[PDB]
């Protein structure tokens, strides 16, 4: 004789269905198959299901408003002439009086987002005609935007959403859904936040490591937010559009004193492409950044040419500057040059050499 | 794949390896060519006159870099990685099959080198190196075959 499940816990799904789960003993080394007995006791209906599964979880379509769900999950073994455990202790699970689905969203700016409600006006739905959408309590949603999917169901779909402004401490917009004019305390939350993180990665003058640096301003209205660097190395170079890889790595980032977080890999693959994202881990939800991918080899810093040397050539009377090129990067290279009178404030000249080749020049002065 | 741009990405990686290999002062002062007993399994200057041959060459000089503690040889190991991927595009270019070239079988005598004297092996690796790449981008332009 198994132990009686443990852990009974009901759960709404975004799709509008109850979800029941519990968990198997830790002591049976056989599966075990599990028969649930749920009741739904409303105003006007009272069902009574027993339904028997092989999974620890359950699924009731259309929950209904208003309604109070009891459950009890008894276990047996799967194989042979098993004995049935005795009943759990049953869950009473109480419904509200208006049905959003899904309650919570969570997308970027310019994205489509639907939203569907069903309405109750005592333990009756109304019908789809007479269901109005208000935004914060402000201003009544127009009616294009407006759609019955079914006789009970209303929904609203919005296009190229913008960033929600944050009012107050709530950083989120409350759609409302309600029986013409009169509307209900419930509501569905959306959460457009900034993802646009801008990452720039720098290689050392040696190209032995590449530090990233990615800013925190956009991020700073949200508390309880985990920000994490995600990287996907290719084996060559970078795709022409940069997307999310399934398989990705964390990356340890230590904020500084300047407010950007910092990143080092070392060592560093100089032509294989770096596809990066920051991925912030809600309580509910995980968004990912738009992904840039970065080539080391195309991102060569290195320091300036040292052996600066600017004399006057005897009887010409032109300035020669010379130096000595940097052992990085080993590309063609073309150089800048400022040129003034000494003092306190220099009138700077400009000067381009796009020779490769080219070490000194000389200038009239 | 633009065969030209490969091309001349191979050229600078090169050129970008040997110019690590310069600042690497004490490289600088030994002679590339000069045979030290010991030594000899190291792929140094003999005629490598195909791209298989290029190929298990730079795989062979892979070991034996990924071996030695130096932050510098991390980064040519990592660059000659990417100078086998380039090579192997390119041979797939030129409608050439190169076989994935596993490292030397034989790394259980290189211990005893590493142990033993590390300055000679570094210097000689490091020098021997240079030089299979230099005569590489030479021969680079000749039409090399598979």
């Amino acid at each position: 004789k198994p132990d009686p499940p443990l852990g009974l816990h009901m759960e709404i799904t975004d799709d509008g269905n109850l979800k029941i789960s519990w968990s198997s003993p830790p002591l049976v080394p056989f599966p075990l198959q599990y028969q649930v007995k749920y009741s739904e006791n409303s105003t006007t209906v009272i069902r009574e299901a027993d339904k028997i599964v092989s999974a620890t979880s359950l699924l009731v379509d259309s929950i209904l408003p208003g309604s109070s769900y009891e459950v009890q999950v008894r276990g047996k073994r799967l194989d042979g002439p098993g004995i049935w455990s005795d009943w759990s202790t049953p869950r009473v699970f109480t419904t509200q009086d208006v049905i959003y689905f899904p309650p919570k969203i969570l997308t970027s700016v310019g994205s489509n987002v639907s939203f569907h409600c069903i309405y109750k006006k005592e333990n009756k739905i109304v019908p789809s005609k007479e269901i109005v959408w208000w935004m914060n309590l402000a201003e009544k949603i127009p009616q294009s935007q407006y759609d019955v999917v079914s006789d009970h169901v209303s929904k609203v779909t919005f296009f190229n959403l913008n960033e929600t402004k944050p009012r107050g401490k709530f950083t989120y917009d409350a759609v409302y859904c309600c029986n013409e004019h009169e509307c209900h305390h419930r509501y569905a939350e959306l959460y457009v936040i900034d993802v646009n993180i801008n990452i720039s990665c720098e290689t050392d003058g040696y190209l032995t490591k590449m530090t990233c640096r990615w800013s925190t301003s956009t991020i700073q209205s949200l508390a309880e937010s985990t920000l994490q660097l995600r990287y996907h190395r290719s084996s060559l170079y970078c795709s022409d559009i940069p997307s999310i890889h399934p398989i990705s790595e964390p990356k340890d980032c230590y904020l500084q004193s300047d407010g950007f977080y910092e990143c080092i890999f070392q060592p560093i693959f100089l032509l294989s492409g770096y596809t990066m994202w920051i991925r912030i881990n809600h309580s509910l939800g995980s968004l990912d950044s738009p992904p840039t991918c970065v080539l080391p080899d195309s991102v060569v810093k290195p320091l300036p040419p040292s052996s600066v040397k600017a004399e006057i050539t005897i009887n010409i009377g032109l300035l020669k500057i010379s130096w000595e090129k940097p052992v990085f990067p080993e590309n063609n290279l073309q150089f800048q040059i400022r040129y003034g009178l000494s003092g306190k404030e220099v009138q700077w000249k400009m000067y381009e050499v796009y020779d490769a080749k080219s070490k000194s020049v000389s200038l009239p002065v | 794949v633009p065969i030209q741009k490969v091309q001349d990405d191979t050229k600078t990686l090169i050129k970008t390896i040997v110019t690590r290999i310069n600042d690497i002062s004490h490289t600088q002062s030994v002679s590339s060519k000069q045979k030290v007993t010991g030594l000899d399994f190291i792929p140094g200057l003999h005629p490598i006159l195909t791209l298989s041959k290029m190929d298990q060459t730079l795989a062979v000089y892979q070991q034996i870099l990924t071996s030695m503690p130096s932050r510098n040889v991390i980064q040519i190991s990592n660059d000659l990685e990417n100078l086998r991927d380039l090579l192997h595009v390119l041979a797939f270019s030129k409608s050439c099959h190169l076989p994935w070239a596993s490292g030397l079988e034989t790394l259980d005598s290189l211990g005893g080198v590493l142990e033993a004297s590390g300055y000679s092996t570094e210097v000689v690796a490091l020098s021997r190196l240079q030089g299979s790449l230099q005569d590489m981008l030479w021969q680079l332009d000749l039409s090399p075959g598979c």
